[PDB]
């Protein structure tokens, strides 16, 4: 203008959207134990 | 009757057992569901300020 102020407004551009936070429950496999060797006992089926 | 007697005080221990773990289950799932949608609250009033 006669001043030196601009006549067509400035640009103001959309800022960046608040994102969505992300985690994760990520999981493991340990197996089953192997199972042991039996050993005869001397006492009988109620008794042990 | 010792034996069937040993038997139902087992049965009556795991029911037990099993009516605590499906109570602590239903209070793990509400802490989780209310923690998602404390999340989804807080991304929300992110965008009002």
């Amino acid at each position: 203008t006669i001043d030196g102020q601009p006549l067509s407004l400035s640009l103001y551009a959309t800022p960046a959207d608040p994102s969505m936070l992300l985690s994760a429950a990520i999981t493991a496999s340990q197996g089953g134990g192997d199972l042991p060797h039996a050993v005869m006992p001397m006492y009988r089926f109620p008794v042990i | 009757l010792e034996n069937a007697k040993w038997g139902v005080s087992q049965l009556i221990q795991f029911g037990n057992t099993l009516l605590s773990i499906t109570e602590r289950q239903d209070a793990e799932a509400l802490a989780e569901i209310l923690q998602t949608q404390g999340s989804e609250l807080a991304l929300q009033s992110i965008k009002m300020q």
